[PDB]
């Protein structure tokens, strides 16, 4: 009996996966190389991808890597108002 | 030993900010206050290895052009003598020492001592990390190195220690006169967007509260005091505003000169007289 229902997204950002190594990107040298990896999400070299930093430049040469995964992290909060009756 | 407080505000700033802005983590730990837009965008623009806009640091009225995206502007400032000693006396000594050096040294072996070498000669030790020398290792200090007893440390043959040391210049002796001074210099952060300002002055906060471990300012330049202007318009004769937040940074230092002795006694001449 969901009287009423409503989402809020907290956080919405890209996070790399390598294709065989199943690590998660963390840092990059100056040429944009990776450098190091973790096997831990929540530390990860978030790109922002809110409305307001789509098209992003820091990370071209990043995405063209074919042994990346880009995966979208996204957060949620739901409220949902039960009525149970007596 | 005069005081360049400027140069030392540059050599500190600049190494310190770049490696600040190397990495993400401690910049999210200092903007953690600040909203998520301008701080994505901020590290978005300059943090990180890989950042294609740079910040730069510099003194005031450069004849060339200077980069208004972001950057520190230093000033000199006002100054003013606070405290005295009787005679200018500030201290005395025994051997002209210079700067005050920290360095990296693995442990030794010697066919009767540990011992740690160093790059230049010792005039006094301060400090050897973790080590409370006690009589039986009877510590003594030879020029470069520096010495303890073999048999009874055998366990320690490679400890990777670490000195703070002072150089050692002559061996004449002297008195040295000088004054403390108050002196005040000004720090403002320049960009055309005022969000980017706000983010610099926090990182100039930052790297300022950091930087009062230092071995220098720990002995030379004590009692940091700060001080922060308002946001105002630096011009508006160009197609957008300059702002900057003005701030005043405020240090007491020693001002001395070393005056040598000519002066040594070796000899006595105890006669009595007669009438």
């Amino acid at each position: 009996s969901i009287e009423k229902k409503e989402e809020v997204i907290a956080h919405n950002e890209v996070v790399f996966r390598s294709l065989t190594q199943g690590l998660y990107v963390k840092e990059v040298d100056i040429y944009s190389d990776v450098v190091s990896y973790t096997k831990d999400v929540d530390e990860a070299l978030a790109m922002p991808n809110t409305i307001n930093f789509k098209n992003s430049r820091k990370y071209k040469k990043l995405i063209m890597n074919l042994d990346l995964e880009p995966l979208n992290k996204i957060q949620k909060v739901i409220y949902e108002t039960h009525l149970e009756g007596l | 030993a005069i005081t360049s407080v400027d140069s030392y505000l540059l050599s500190e700033i600049k190494p310190r900010l770049n490696t600040v802005l190397e990495n993400c983590y401690i910049i999210d730990e200092v903007l953690k206050d600040f909203d998520y837009q301008t701080r994505e965008s901020f590290k978005e623009a300059f943090c990180g290895k890989n950042a294609q806009h740079e910040v730069t640091v510099g003194f005031n009225f450069p004849k060339f052009k200077n980069n208004y995206e972001a950057h520190y502007l230093i000033q000199l400032g006002q100054g003013q003598e606070t405290k005295n000693s009787l005679g200018s006396i500030q201290s005395s000594y025994f051997e002209a020492t210079g700067d005050t050096l920290v360095e990296s040294s693995t442990a030794i072996r010697e066919d009767d001592k540990l011992v740690f070498t160093v790059s230049k000669p010792i005039g006094e030790l301060i400090k050897v990390e973790d080590i409370e020398f006690a009589k039986y290792d009877n510590l003594q200090v030879e020029g470069n190195k520096v010495s303890f007893k073999y048999q009874t440390n055998e366990d320690y043959e490679n400890y990777n220690a670490n000195i703070i040391f002072t150089e050692k210049k002559n061996d004449s002796k002297g008195l040295v006169k000088g004054f403390t001074v108050e002196e005040q210099v000004t720090v403002v952060g320049l960009s055309f967007n005022v969000d980017v300002a706000r983010c610099l002055d926090a990182v100039l906060k930052m790297i300022l509260i950091s930087m009062r471990d230092s071995i220098e300012e720990q002995q030379t330049f004590q009692l940091q005091n700060l001080s922060f202007g308002d946001i105002a318009p630096i011009i508006e004769d160009g197609d957008s505003m300059i702002f900057g937040r003005p701030t005043i940074i405020k240090y007491t230092s020693s001002l001395d000169l070393d005056y040598t002795i000519t002066q040594d006694i070796n000899k006595l001449t105890f006669k009595e007289r007669k009438d």
